[PDB]
């Protein structure tokens, strides 16, 4: 029970495939687990490998190589709801559960109408700005003036319309939504 | 019905004691307490291989547990310290090598001073006419400001029923002053709908924020209202 | 259930010679169930200073009981075993010959 | 040339008479006990000096917690079995698990259970299946076989972990476990000849009489002498009307005693 490594973060397109790798080092082994953790939720069990080979269950597969000390979790036909952390862990010879630091999977929607626009919403009784409809390969920068808040990028999915949109918000209290972003 | 862990949120003052409850009705022999901290991975505090026994994990200091029954594994902070601000996960497993079932977590904040606890202000910002005429869609924005600790559930209610379609909520709140640690927080969400839906005067929109703060038997001498656990809401009606 | 009465064998660790420090062995084997009471006797009396050590492929239990002892021409040693298969405790005498 | 083995035995007794443990667990490398636990001590303890010297307190503390778990599981499983058989009073549950390392490198492994000292459930780690003696065992076997993860866990434990543990313990007990103590063999005289061997290790010994092997021979069992060595004998009766000799074989060596 010495070490375990998995990438910090991974990004893949909706409808495609992603493989999350996990390396481990140990003198003694009683199986390797994958767990899925949605933001604000508990880890949930996905898979267990202890011999060499490939286990499959719906869209998900888990592979283990004992000689290389190497597992992957494979996710096929990626959906937005697959956005989560994926944790690998392994039992040593004394049943110590050793946890990897987790890999965050970001699913980017295939956006086929880039329409970068910055709008201003009024209070329904002070005002905020909305940078929206931009391409998934845009970054939402941050804020230098510290009396001006700019959220992180956010992906919403209007499921009844098969429509996905990247949004970001800013506010203050001289301000102008224009220039507000970038 | 799995692992039940209470409470879901807790603010404590430095030095207070606290018991987190965890129950499972699956007859699992192994129960676990973990804390989860950004970067740090899952750290084991204590575990129990069976009723009648317990044993330390990686980080037992400041914590205590007992295992009187198969069902229950309570976790006690005997003297709340700021370093115990974390997310706590109870878990059970049938055996030492079987998969873990997790409770839904306890988000715990320890502050020096409960007079730093503030519920949110919530406002709804109605969609931009420019957005409606360019995209034929309508983004509402909800803002929740000035709350501490960061123990909030934001939800969207359309005509008295909760919606997940068209909603994005910032996954972690923002600090209104990243200089301070006692800093108050702000959270944004969007609800996006068709322009025709926004323009329908029958549709009612409500941004709701469940806040977790003080209990009705915490003592309180400030002028402002006791910042108790409570819902704050803002609303708007569609219009043509 | 099926019950199996203990086999009881009494023998010395080393070949016996009077006035020479030896060990008295009582090996109790092939019994079921596991609850058993074993005593080593010097001229009929329970010896206080007695030690003990399992099951076999057939699930029957076995145990070695023993004491430090110095044989003499006079003294007589035995093993006394009680088990559920036994109406009265079984006594096997040590036989040097 | 020596086959070595690691075996754990687990004993559960429901309604044990006052003082007697409800639960006992003992491990062995070959005939030498290495560990013990019972429901009365509630502590994993070494049973060889070379186990106490090479395994730190944290190893025993961890194994204590694991055995407290196995003790509870045993109690629950035995109580369920008694219900399935509408049995009351005291009943026995036994578990035996182990592996063998042969000189050539080949391994074996085994895992089985008994209820009241009779076969109950036997694991085959090659077919990943359980043989069950009856409908109650069959019902349990079928739930175990529905869990492919647990079966693969057990096969890997038997084939990899048990063997790694055995290799670690062989190194620790090298001087005790790999030694040979050759037998002292003497002949004594109803006009019978007793061929008596003692002080030997390992326990495996062949003893016979010849004149042409003698067919009508009484055999003493291989019994533990208490000091880590073993003793045994072969006797024959003499027809008063013929030159007889005792033959012993031990760890590759043949000994003959001609009797005048």
């Amino acid at each position: 029970g010495q070490n375990i490594d998995q990438p910090t973060e991974m990004t893949a397109t909706e409808g495609a495939i992603v493989q999350i790798n996990c390396t481990y080092q140990t003198s003694g082994f009683n199986g390797l687990f994958w767990y899925q953790q949605h933001a604000g939720e508990a880890p949930t069990f996905l898979s267990y490998n202890v011999l060499d080979g490939l286990e499959e269950k719906g869209r998900f597969s888990s592979f283990l190589s004992r000689s290389k000390g190497y597992s992957y979790l494979l996710l096929k036909e990626l959906q937005m709801k697959d956005s989560a952390s994926y944790l690998c862990a392994f039992l040593d010879s004394n049943y110590q559960l050793i946890w990897g630091a987790g890999t965050k999977l970001i699913i980017k929607p295939d956006i086929q109408n880039p329409d970068p626009a910055v709008y201003q919403l009024r209070d329904s009784k002070k005002s905020v700005c909305l940078f929206t409809d931009f391409d998934s390969q845009t970054n939402v920068s941050q804020s230098k003036d510290s009396d001006v808040y700019i959220t992180d990028k956010c992906v919403l999915d209007m499921r009844s319309m098969d429509f996905k949109s990247n949004s970001a918000v800013a506010w203050s209290n001289d301000f102008a939504c224009a220039n507000a972003f970038n | 019905a799995g692992v039940t862990q209470t409470p879901k949120f807790q603010v404590l003052k430095t030095g207070q004691s606290m018991t987190l409850q965890c129950a499972q009705d699956m007859n699992h022999n192994y129960m676990y307490w973990y804390r989860q901290d950004p970067g740090m991975g899952l750290r084991l505090i204590y575990y129990s291989a069976s009723e009648g026994t317990t044993d330390k994990g990686e980080v037992p200091n400041g914590y205590n547990v007992s295992r009187s029954t198969t069902e229950d594994f309570p976790l006690r902070l005997l003297s709340a310290a700021p370093s115990q601000t974390s997310v706590y996960f109870c878990a059970s497993s049938n055996r030492e090598y079987s998969p873990l079932h997790f409770g839904n977590g306890t988000r715990l904040t320890v502050t020096e001073d409960l007079n730093k606890v503030f519920p949110p202000e919530v406002a709804v910002f109605e969609p931009s006419e420019a957005e409606i005429s360019h995209t034929q869609k309508a983004t509402l924005v909800c803002l929740a400001t000035g709350f501490y600790p960061d123990h909030v559930e934001l939800s969207w209610w359309v005509n008295g029923k909760e919606v997940h379609s068209g909603v994005c909520t910032d996954p972690q709140p923002l600090k209104e002053q990243p200089a301070l640690n006692d800093s108050r927080y702000a959270l944004s969400s969007r609800l996006r709908v068709s322009a025709t839906f926004w323009q329908d005067p029958r549709n009612h929109f409500r941004c709701q924020v469940q806040f977790y703060g003080l209990s009705e038997n915490d003592e309180w001498t400030q002028d402002r209202a006791k910042p108790v656990t409570q819902i704050v809401s803002a609303e708007a009606w569609g219009r043509a | 259930m099926i019950q199996r009465t203990p086999k009881i064998q009494v023998y010395s660790r080393h070949p016996a010679e009077n006035g020479k420090s030896n060990f008295l062995n009582c090996y109790v084997s092939g019994f079921h169930p596991s609850d058993i009471e074993v005593d080593l006797l010097k001229n009929g009396e329970r010896i206080e200073k007695v030690e003990h050590s399992s099951f076999s492929k057939d699930w029957s239990f076995y145990l070695l009981y023993y004491t430090e002892f110095t044989p003499t021409e006079k003294d007589e040693y035995a093993c006394r075993v009680n088990h559920v298969t036994l109406s009265q405790p079984k006594i096997v005498k040590w036989d040097r010959d | 040339m020596r086959t070595h083995s690691l075996r754990y035995f687990r004993l559960g007794v429901s309604d044990p008479i006052h003082g007697v443990p409800e639960f006992i667990s003992v491990g062995y490398v070959d005939s030498h006990p290495i560990t013990t636990y019972d429901s009365v001590t509630r502590q994993a303890e070494p049973r060889a000096p070379w186990m106490a010297e090479n395994l730190a307190p944290d190893h025993w503390e961890r194994y204590t917690q694991l055995l407290r778990g196995w003790q509870q599981m045993f109690k629950v499983e035995l109580k369920r079995l008694q219900r399935h058989y509408n049995h009351s009073g005291s009943h026995t549950y036994q578990r035996m698990i182990g592996c063998e390392l042969l000189e050539d490198g080949s391994t074996t492994g085994f895992l089985q259970y008994a209820y009241d000292g009779q076969d109950f459930l036997i694991f085959n780690k090659d077919t990943l299946s359980w043989l069950a003696v009856d409908n109650v065992a069959h019902t349990i076997k079928q739930a175990w076989e529905a869990n492919q993860h647990e079966l693969l866990y057990q096969k890997n434990w038997l084939e990899e972990e048990c063997i790694a543990w055995l290799k670690r313990f062989l190194e620790y007990g090298k001087d005790t476990l790999q030694r040979t103590e050759p037998p002292l063999v003497r002949v004594n005289r109803v006009t019978a000849l007793f061929c008596k061997a003692h002080g030997f290790y390992p326990p495996e010994i062949y003893m016979t009489w010849m004149k042409e092997i003698v067919q009508e021979i009484d055999y003493g069992d291989i019994l533990p002498s208490g000091d880590g060595t073993y003793q045994a004998w072969a006797s024959i009766e003499l027809d008063p009307q013929n030159l007889y000799s005792c033959h012993v074989e031990h760890s590759g060596v043949h000994m003959v005693l001609q009797v005048p």
